[PDB]
């Protein structure tokens, strides 16, 4: 059970740390019980969540994931 | 500006950072040329296992390279799927006690050593209730990871030139950033951090390696060299040890 | 390591093939594996009851849980339960492997360093592991309780 | 890290007893000292950045070898590090001023100080010397804006001294 | 070093001139490993 | 509450922001009322443990029942000693002004302790509620509000 | 302070120098120097 | 070390002369030395009565002096009296010096190691030092009992 | 400690008088002391022959006495004979006391520390103690060889 | 060699250090000799493949033998086509000045390809050694050194 | 560090300008850099052949690759090849820098600790580095083989 | 150990007789022993002058001998002279033995433990040993100064 998420997290603190200023827009797969804290961490930075999509998993199935 | 309780906030001046050994910082970018992906993959191997597992032993997961080269899973996902793996467990989770496993997984993922006593208390509770995959998930997802490596930057060491350093863990972090770090086997961080609040120990004043065993023959000391177990505490000159008196 | 892996290693470092004494050792292990598995199952049944009975036997209503003792604070009581669950779980692993090397590799490596750093009392820990051993030897029977008590006494002897 | 009110709580918690009259006496002491402590910390906070510069100036007035060849504040690369250490000592002294203890200085400053300073070749004598240029200046600034009794401003710099101290008696 | 250990007063007064020396004190860790084991 | 602002501004590299200095000055002003509330809860402890045991054993009789944990004089004495401990930690939190030195000693690992002791946690929460009711009867309105603050924190923590 | 930890020496660079930096880039990827990482120092030692 | 010697050391490691704050510290010590000496005299008067009253307050008629407790054997009772006399005597020395460094150097150095090696209960020791502190604060007065209780609580806090 | 002293201690720490179970234990010890003394005499007869036969059974003509092995140097062969004589002598003391506490106090205290410090092979030591046990159980008879093998297996189990 | 320095300074946040600019200027100076060496190896390709097949099939006759892979005219034509490919990649590496555009096309996955084709890799290494010998006979001393450079890289890579 | 950077540092810590002796040192380095670069190129040519010839000279067909030796397991043979490649590569870096400080900073820092922890034989490593030095001094010539052997003997002397 | 004793040991642990490479090593040692003995004699001549010149080069007129530094107290200055005399004397022993094992066995064993316990600065010690090495390489000549600097740099590298 994996999700395909596109998201965008600006740190808002690169100007006082002088970091690499790398890209903040990604399309990644995340597993089932992991997307929970990923959701939460992306919302911690005020990040926009563009689109959540099912990669792996049939919904409504109970045994066998 | 660290986002926590017990960690302190520091500032390194901008002059000091420029005059230091700069390190290559391998971002993924999933479109560049054929070698420039393998360089990033070799860097992930060189930093996560402290020596490159291929070209040296030639055994690695060839399943996950075929997804990182494409762009199915990002680097923050790849480090996570590489740590909770059967390959990493045979070298770093199986030899060491859990309190040493925590510090080595701090070096492999966060690229630093434990900053406070509260840090190792919380992360020991997490590895305790959930094995190694819970520790890997709680480490890769953090604020200190995502502010530093984002989604794509391969993790990298941060000594005394890259970022500002604190005094309190300076000694143990100096020995953690080494090739000879996964041989101590004795947790250098929880022992020092909880010896800070407590008074002195009963060890010999000239280091802990001076205390012989007492089994009728002696001539036996913990070598400084065989397995480190280094714990020097500052004794004064008017001390007196406490003795049991048979 | 296993008992199987230890026998294979001891035959390997000589370059020796599997002679009849090693086959005797492996066949004795394959005989004892029945009660090994049954003992591991019933210890995995009620580990929390074993730890509860052990602290009620040894550590409770002492000065250790009183203020001034090392188990006074409630996070320290939770850490005590965690350490006893660790001792029981790794003793179960060493019982099913039939070789105490995992106790030496994963538990007894830097443990006296930690317990002398934190000021943890060692003798009360030894008595708690002793109460663990008595409770699980009562619970599993004498015949598997001997092998459980061997590795629990191994932890107790290495701790001291 | 323990406050002046939480250190009493630890001292009374290890005995397992309740609050008595004496702990209430020291809490009354801390609670009528707090209004003056906050004003002293605001006065030190206001002019802190110039305090660091004048502390550097008098520190180089004292020992010439600090800005000479065989010294540690030679280039600006090695000068900015000494000035930010002045910044650090003043910052944690203000932390210990509002807390009212020396446990902040113990737990966050002094605990790994010998290891870094012996590791980097950094001297210790000129460091405590600079700490006390800082506290003379800070005493002047606290005496400027109101507050008459300045001994609580006086104590945390001296505690930092006594632990950075290479004790020879 | 040997001459200064036996020249001292804490040898001559406790042991005496005609007693074979013998162990009188142990370290705290040295009694931790001795007494607290599986058979106390 | 000073350690809270100090580690709060200490995670950052900034100093203590002067709004935090304002909250420290206001806590310093209210410390005298805090000390009077703590002394009033201090000297009247055995009344509060008596009325808490009263209201609890009237509310939940299963601890009295022999299947429950607090059966017999020794177990009921340990029960009232636990309520005494929680009243003591509430007085600590009343003085400190913020719930850190009471959560550090009574909250942070209490669920697994009471689980491996056999006692239910809801009965302990009802006991602290009875302590809050008895202290609300003992104090004035502005004192009972400020005591029921930290009592409310303990009741929310044990659940 | 009561206890301590294990210090060592720390040698940070006082300035970036060319012919330590180009040795350093081969160290951070643990390879021998490439077919032009040599060719810089080839001209550098002559232009010295 | 002293308070005088600590002030001299703190002025010495900077290379600083004796400034006015150090002279304030020394003059405060020279003011408080009167009651310091009087308190040390009356504590040296009846130390045995203080230790007797402290064990009668805290340790007696418990399970500690019953069989199974750590003070059951009569050599262990004598060792208990010896340890309490040590705590009171070194607290007297630290009170008259005005600096707790001799407690750190001579008492609190390897004491938790010894008390966890022998199986000595730590919380009962802390309560006994507390009863010592209450008895001597009653005996000497409040004004010197504060300074006596500071070093006795220092021993109690370092022991825990 | 003895079996007598262990029975007296177990009756003492409760404050219990000598009940009938303790008298049963002491009378069983006083019954078994006959063969205990006779076994100790005939083991003290020919200890050197037992150690010689044990190294000829287990350690000789292996790679251990070849170069590269731990018994190659002649001082290391003499140290091996010394260690085996120690194991046999302290097993004789534990057999005559009827209590293995002297093995825990005098032999098994810091022995794994020493044998892992020097690089002494542990499994070859265990097999040598096993050969010692077989030789002395043949020499003394089965009835006292059981009690000799109990303490020799105690040394072997604590060593591992 | 410019991509090497660019990604080398690009992993860092720093610019291109001027020692790297010196090595780029020196490569820019030597580019004319590089182009002449590449054209000399270009126009004489079939001689080099002929002499390489000569020296290889004299050295290892098992590819000629019917158990080997290069048995028959079709398989031996595929063999000389492989040698032609490697000569072409060597000319690419001679122009580029650094072995990246030749390793990217001929080295990076060659062992598993030749393993799942059945051919031995040591015979391919001997074929590139024969190409190096024939080009050493074809060129001058300073040209054969600089060609045997990249030929040497291929021979070390195939092993 | 470099030889250039060492000369600049030695002139810097005095506050001295670049006097004529330092200019002599830098001009000697700028004279020797030719053969330094040529030697580094031909050592980077065939490092695998050098390591292969060195293990065929020193370590192969001994007891070290036999069972019981430290190079018996195939992962240990691969680790041996890795360590020898490290010694040759860092000796190449120290040869081109003209200053052995990178050997002290990156190789010789905690290496005896590791080799005594793992039980790696030190004398066989020293003889392997010696065989490396002989092979590369034959391969590069005598004139650059001297400077290569200086840093390889530096690694060998610091290892012992 | 010696170089002779190391060669004999390396030939012994294989069971190997003295082959021609070992005879080459011993004959090289017997060639170099001339200048070894002459260097040891002239270093034993004026060791106090070497230590005096080394502290005048490196440690004097710094902040280390100022108050606050580690060499301020006169017993600490005497301890500094003692440590430098130790480094020079044991480097003389290792030079005449031709094997650095006595430095590892007698000096470098627990020295970082001691220097981090006492708060001794390590970098100033390394620079003092460097000044010792420069002074004795000037005093003895370059040809024996190389071998003296090898063992002094061994002490400096193990100290760091
Ligand atoms: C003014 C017209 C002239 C001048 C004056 C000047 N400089 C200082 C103070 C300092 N100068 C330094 C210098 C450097 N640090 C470096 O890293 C380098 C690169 C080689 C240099 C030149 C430093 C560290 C200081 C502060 C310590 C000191 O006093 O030396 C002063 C004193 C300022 C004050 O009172 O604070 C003055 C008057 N320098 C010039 O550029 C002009 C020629
Ligand atoms: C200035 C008064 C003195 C001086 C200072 C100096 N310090 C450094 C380098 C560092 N100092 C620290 C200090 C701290 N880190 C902490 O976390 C705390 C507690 C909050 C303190 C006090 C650290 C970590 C460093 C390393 C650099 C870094 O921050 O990463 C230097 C630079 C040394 C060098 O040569 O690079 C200097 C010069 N030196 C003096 O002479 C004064 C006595
Ligand atoms: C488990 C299911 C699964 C598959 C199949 C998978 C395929 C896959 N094939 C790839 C490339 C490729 N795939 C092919 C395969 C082919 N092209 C052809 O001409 C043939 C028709 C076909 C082979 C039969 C080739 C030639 C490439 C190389 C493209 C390149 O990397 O430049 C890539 C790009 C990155 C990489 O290989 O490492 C992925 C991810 N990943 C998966 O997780
Ligand atoms: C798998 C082997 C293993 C063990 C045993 C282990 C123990 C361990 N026990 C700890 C603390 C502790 N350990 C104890 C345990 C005890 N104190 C007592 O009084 C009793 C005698 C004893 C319980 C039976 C206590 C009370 C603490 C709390 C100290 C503190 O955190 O403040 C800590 C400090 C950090 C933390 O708990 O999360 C570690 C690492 N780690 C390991 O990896
Ligand atoms: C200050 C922090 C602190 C806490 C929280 C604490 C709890 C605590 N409660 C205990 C027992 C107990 N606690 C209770 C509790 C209750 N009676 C009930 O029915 C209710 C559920 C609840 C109270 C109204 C009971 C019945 C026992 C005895 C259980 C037993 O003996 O197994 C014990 C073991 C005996 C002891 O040593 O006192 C501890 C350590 N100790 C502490 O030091
Ligand atoms: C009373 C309990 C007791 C024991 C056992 C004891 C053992 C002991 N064995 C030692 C050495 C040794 N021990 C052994 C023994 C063995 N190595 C092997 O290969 C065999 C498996 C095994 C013999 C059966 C050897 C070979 C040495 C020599 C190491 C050396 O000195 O170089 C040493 C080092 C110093 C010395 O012998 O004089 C001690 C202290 N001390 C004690 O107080
Ligand atoms: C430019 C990068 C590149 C390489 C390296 C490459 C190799 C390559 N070699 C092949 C066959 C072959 N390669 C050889 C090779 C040899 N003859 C021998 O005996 C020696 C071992 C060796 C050469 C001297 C042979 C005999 C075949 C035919 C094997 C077959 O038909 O199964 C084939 C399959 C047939 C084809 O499509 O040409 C490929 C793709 N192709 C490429 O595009
Ligand atoms: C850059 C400097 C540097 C060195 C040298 C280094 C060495 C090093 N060698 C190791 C193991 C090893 N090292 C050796 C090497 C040897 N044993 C012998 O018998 C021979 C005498 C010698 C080879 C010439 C062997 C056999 C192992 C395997 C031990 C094992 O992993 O089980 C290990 C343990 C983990 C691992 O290899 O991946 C390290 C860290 N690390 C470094 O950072």
């Amino acid at each position: 059970r994996l999700f395909k998420i596109t998201a965008l997290v600006p740190s808002l603190s690169r100007t006082r740390t002088q970091r690499e200023l790398q890209n903040t827009y990604f399309t990644k797969l995340v597993p089932y019980e992991n997307w929970f804290r990923e959701q939460q961490r992306i919302q911690k930075a005020g990040g926009k969540i563009i689109k959540v999509e099912l990669a792996t998993g049939k919904q409504g199935t109970n045994a066998g994931l | 500006q660290r986002p926590s309780g017990d960690q302190q906030g520091l500032q390194l001046p901008q002059i000091y950072f420029s005059a230091a050994e700069r390190r290559p910082k391998f971002v993924m970018k999933t479109g560049l040329s054929a070698t420039e992906k393998n360089e990033v993959i070799k860097a992930a191997y060189r930093q996560i296992f402290e020596r490159d597992i291929t070209r040296a032993y030639s055994l690695s997961i060839s399943d996950l390279e075929s997804k990182v080269k494409n762009g199915d899973i990002s680097m923050k996902e790849f480090v996570r799927r590489l740590a909770k793996s059967p390959l990493y467990q045979k070298q770093f989770y199986q030899p060491f006690i859990n309190s040493r496993v925590i510090e080595l997984a701090f070096r492999h993922i966060l690229g630093r050593g434990p900053s406070s006593r509260e840090e190792v208390q919380k992360y020991f509770s997490i590895i305790s209730n959930g094995g190694l995959p819970a520790l890997v998930d709680a480490l890769v997802d953090s604020a200190e990871y995502s502010d530093y490596f984002g989604e794509e930057t391969v993790p990298y060491l941060r000594g005394l030139g890259q970022e500002a350093q604190e005094c309190r863990n300076w000694g143990p972090q100096q020995d953690l950033f080494n090739y000879s770090a996964p041989f101590r086997k004795v947790p250098q961080f929880i022992t020092t951090f909880a010896a800070y609040d407590r008074p002195l120990p009963d060890q010999h004043p000239y280091g802990s390696g001076n205390d012989p065993l007492e089994i009728q023959f002696g001539a036996i000391f913990p070598k400084e060299t065989r397995n480190p177990s280094t714990s020097p505490a500052p004794f004064g000159k008017d001390t007196r040890r406490i003795l049991i008196h048979q | 390591q296993d008992a199987i892996t230890a026998v294979i290693n001891s035959a390997d470092v000589q370059g020796k093939y599997l002679d009849t004494a090693a086959l005797e050792k492996l066949k004795a292990y394959f005989s004892t594996g029945e009660l090994r598995v049954r003992a591991a199952t019933t210890i995995s049944a009620n580990a929390a009851a074993i730890v509860k009975e052990a602290v009620a036997k040894s550590l409770l209503y002492s000065d250790i849980t009183r203020p001034g003792g090392n188990m006074y604070t409630t996070r320290r009581y939770a850490a005590c339960i965690r350490d006893l669950d660790y001792y029981l779980r790794y003793a179960t692993y060493a019982m099913l492997a039939g070789d105490p090397s995992i106790l030496d590799e994963r538990v007894l490596n830097g443990l006296k360093e930690t317990y002398n750093s934190l000021g943890v009392p060692v003798g009360a820990t030894v008595q708690a592991i002793q109460a663990i051993k008595e409770v699980t030897a009562s619970l599993v029977g004498a015949d598997a309780g001997k092998e459980m008590g061997i590795y629990l006494d191994y932890i107790s002897s290495g701790l001291s | 890290m323990r406050d002046a009110v939480t250190s009493l709580i630890k001292n009374y918690d290890v005995a397992g007893r309740y609050f008595d009259r004496n702990a209430i006496d020291t809490l009354k002491d801390y609670f009528d000292s707090g209004t003056a402590r906050v004003q002293a910390a605001a006065a030190i906070n206001s002019n802190a950045a110039a305090l660091v510069k004048q502390a550097g100036s008098k520190l180089f007035e004292e020992l010439p070898e600090l800005i000479r060849p065989g010294g540690n504040a030679y280039t600006t690369r090695r000068l900015a590090a000494c000035l930010r250490d002045m910044d650090y000592y003043l910052r944690y002294a203000t932390y210990a001023l509002v807390a009212g203890n020396t446990n902040v200085l113990d737990e966050r400053v002094l605990q790994g100080l010998r290891e870094t300073y012996n590791s980097l070749g950094v001297p210790i004598g000129p460091t405590v010397r600079g700490v006390q240029i800082l506290k003379d200046l800070v005493k002047e600034q606290v005496a400027g804006a109101g507050i008459a009794n300045t001994t609580f401003v006086e104590e945390p710099f001296d505690h930092i001294t006594r632990e950075l101290s290479e004790r020879d008696v | 070093v040997v001459d200064a250990i036996l020249d001292s007063l804490e040898y001559t007064e406790t042991f005496g001139e005609d007693t074979v020396p013998y162990e009188r004190y142990l370290t705290p860790a040295g009694v931790a490993l001795r007494q607290l084991r599986v058979g106390t | 509450i000073v350690t809270k602002s100090i580690v709060n501004a200490d995670a950052e590299a900034r100093y203590l922001s002067p709004g935090e200095l304002d909250r420290i000055k206001s806590f310093v002003a209210g410390g005298q009322q805090r000390l009077r509330i703590a002394q009033a809860l201090t000297d009247n402890r055995e009344r509060l443990v008596k009325q808490a045991g009263d209201q609890l054993f009237q509310k939940r009789p299963d601890v009295v029942s022999p299947g429950g944990n607090a059966y017999g004089q020794e177990m009921t004495a340990t029960c009232l000693r636990d309520l005494d401990y929680y009243l003591r930690l509430v007085t600590y939190g009343i003085v400190a002004g913020d719930v850190t030195p009471i959560e550090e000693i009574g909250v942070i690992g209490v669920r697994e302790m009471y689980k491996s002791l056999g006692t239910p946690i809801e009965a302990v929460g009802e006991g602290v509620r009875a302590l809050k009711n008895a202290a609300s009867t003992l104090l004035s309105a502005e004192d009972a509000a400020e005591a029921g603050s930290y009592f409310d924190y303990v009741v929310g923590a044990l659940q | 302070v009561k206890a301590s930890g294990g210090s060592s020496v720390a040698r940070p660079q006082l300035y970036q120098t060319l012919a330590v930096a180009t040795i350093t880039q081969a160290e951070q990827q643990d390879r021998f120097l490439g077919r032009g990482e040599l060719d810089e120092l080839a001209s550098y030692f002559a232009s010295g």
